[PDB]
């Protein structure tokens, strides 16, 4: 009557149902495709019923084809999700740095600073943006057509 | 707002245009009926065009 | 984004979509995880009851012709509202012209 | 919708993969996948306690990649409570993105003449930095050694004269590598994006849960002037077919106007004849039809919830 088990008529078996039936890189990259939300899949239900998930789980992040969040006690797979686009590793850490350091400007200055260099400023200040009797037996009968 | 059709003008429709009764004989009926037909072949671009 | 957007039905957030590819047209919702699939046959709906402009409450119900079925829906954004209210002004409209001519006959 | 939005998106995608680490990544890609998302629905969409949270969070705000709402909220069952969500305004992150990506191409130029200079000099006791200009004045009488003002000392040449080459090896692999970024500019300056607020990002929504607390509604108040910073961004067809029954029908129809169309105009009985001599005013076929139809089959044969709602 559970759930979690499967039956097989063919030699009458009881078999241990997986929440996610998930043997190969290639079910587990549909099945992230395949969802509709932004909920990852636990990676501690993803390794019950499939003996590693670790080894194949990190080649795909190698690959850039998946996201995976890891612990912080130690490098361990968590919830992923699928990548939906591109290479996850594709700026070099001096440059991350640089991009750190750069701070940007005063939003409501910002616009006017790109018009400057000759940079086209997609944005506005907001500042600019403005906010934007006789015969009285005939009670009702008289409707008002005042114009035509 | 009403437009009024008949069937000498129906079977003129046809004669004049291949591509409506092409649309036609192979949709009415196994879909829908007829007068959905009609409705929606005047509210699409086809008749526009 | 005129056939489909966010909806609440029966206080589960969904997404809710018009499919006309398939005769008679019906409209479908489902919930985000799922578990929950509600259809309704377009055909089967007799008026289109909307909350007006003027309310900030956005519900919009169907109610099915003859304890008749009624089926009721809320939106999150007015265009959302609007566009599927203007769809399906269309598709009830079209019925109903054929309903009175399937009688007239 | 429109092709332009996948390709602000794409810019987005590329630029927090590169320049953020993973759990950025993770937010971003959530409130990207969805329209308008509650802080509350974040957390349990990504598993991440709120303290992480945090960080992520107020660094994309730091940057504008995300935008913030607060919006009173008043659930019928419980008290009020101010909710805030997250959103992506795509002018902002688009202008906050194409300053960053200039600054950064601009320093290393900048650094990149820097070096192209002569080195310079240092005191290597009290660390000050010395100018060629500065370093001349301050030399010794046996004008041999370059000496020091606050030490008394010999100066030691500075460093970077070798990085030459090493900085133009920096400026290439970034212009390499930002490619796909200025790309995307060029196709976004093309076109025309339009500024998201909240009310508009609800439009494309993905609810996240099935029961979220959190309404995902703007329902602003009745006629209230407050403004606040950052919170304002710029019929049927019926056809009918007319039989041979119904054209005759409608004859008579058009008949009968007519006949009414006259009478507006026809003169009255006492116009028509002098009425003086009159008083004061005041105070079988079937048999026959069979018996054919079997003489010609012969002839054949031989030859053979109470809430206001309004109609729609
Ligand atoms: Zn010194």
């Amino acid at each position: 009557k559970l759930d979690r088990i499967e039956f097989d008529p063919k030699k009458g078996t009881f078999k241990y149902l997986s929440t996610y039936d998930v043997h190969s890189p290639s079910e587990l990259l549909k099945l992230l495709r395949s969802q509709v939300t932004f909920k990852g899949i636990s990676c501690k239900d993803l390794k019950d019923g499939w003996p590693q998930c670790d080894e194949t789980i990190n080649q795909l992040e190698e690959d850039s084809k998946i996201l995976v969040l890891r612990t912080k006690k130690d490098k361990t797979p968590r919830y992923v999700w699928y990548n939906s686009g591109g290479n996850l590793k594709c700026i070099d850490e001096e440059f991350v740095k640089m991009w750190e350091n750069v701070q940007l400007p005063q939003f409501a200055e910002l616009p006017r600073k790109l018009q400057d260099l000759g940079l086209k400023p997609a944005s506005v200040d907001p500042a600019t943006i403005k906010r934007q009797i006789t015969n009285t037996h005939m009670t009702g009968i008289l409707k008002d057509y005042s114009h035509r | 707002v009403n437009v009024n059709l008949s069937r000498e003008k129906i079977l003129n429709i046809f004669e004049n245009y291949p591509i409506v009764k092409k649309a036609y004989t192979d949709n009415v009926p196994k879909n829908f009926k007829e007068p959905e037909f009609w409705a929606r072949f005047f509210s699409s671009k086809l008749f526009r065009k | 984004m005129s056939h489909s957007g966010a909806a609440i039905f029966e206080k589960v957030s969904g997404i809710i979509a018009i499919n006309e590819d398939v005769s008679p047209a019906e409209l479908t919702w489902r919930s985000t995880d799922g578990d929950k699939v509600h259809t309704v046959v377009l055909s089967t709906i007799d008026k289109l009851q909307a909350t007006p402009a003027s309310s900030e409450k956005m519900m919009l119900r169907l109610i099915g012709k003859v304890k008749p079925q009624r089926h009721m829906f809320s939106f999150n954004n007015r265009t959302v509202m609007d566009n599927i209210k203007m769809t399906l002004q269309q598709i009830i409209s079209r019925y109903k012209d054929a309903d009175i001519y399937e009688e007239k006959r | 919708d429109r092709p332009i939005d996948d390709i602000v998106k794409n810019l987005l995608k590329f630029v927090v993969r590169g320049f953020y680490g993973g759990s950025f990544v993770l937010v971003l890609d959530a409130i990207l996948f969805h329209s308008v998302l509650a802080e509350d629905d974040l957390k349990q969409l990504l598993s991440i306690n709120k303290t992480e949270l945090g960080p992520l969070i107020a660094r994309l705000r730091s940057d504008r990649l995300i935008s913030i709402h607060k919006q009173r909220e008043y659930p019928p069952n419980s008290k009020s409570v101010e909710r805030v969500y997250y959103y992506v305004k795509y002018p902002h992150a688009i202008d906050a993105i194409k300053w960053k990506v200039h600054q950064v191409v601009q320093r290393l130029k900048d650094d990149l003449d820097k070096n192209s200079e002569p080195n310079g000099y240092m005191c290597p006791i009290c660390l000050t930095k010395y100018t060629q200009l500065e370093a001349v004045q301050l030399l010794n009488f046996d004008r041999t050694e370059f000496l020091c003002s606050l030490c008394d000392e010999p100066l030691v040449e500075d460093d970077s004269g070798k990085k030459n080459k090493e900085k133009q090896d920096k400026l290439n692999r970034l212009m390499d590598q930002i490619q796909p970024i200025i790309d995307s500019l060029k196709k976004i300056d093309d076109s025309r994006i339009e500024e998201n607020t909240f009310e508009i990002a609800l439009a494309r929504l993905i609810p996240p849960q099935n029961q979220s607390h959190a309404a995902y509604t703007y329902n602003p108040k009745k006629g209230s002037t407050m403004f606040r910073p950052g919170d304002s961004a710029p019929a049927t067809l019926h056809i009918n077919i007319t039989t041979a029954s119904d054209e005759v029908a409608q004859r008579e129809l058009q008949e009968r106007q007519a006949e009414e169309k006259r009478k507006q105009n026809a003169v009255p009985e006492w116009h028509k004849q002098s009425t003086i001599g009159k008083t004061a005013l005041g105070r079988e076929e079937r048999e026959n039809e069979k018996t054919l139809n079997d003489y010609y089959a012969a002839l054949a044969k031989k030859q053979a919830l109470e809430d206001e709602f309004e109609d729609v």
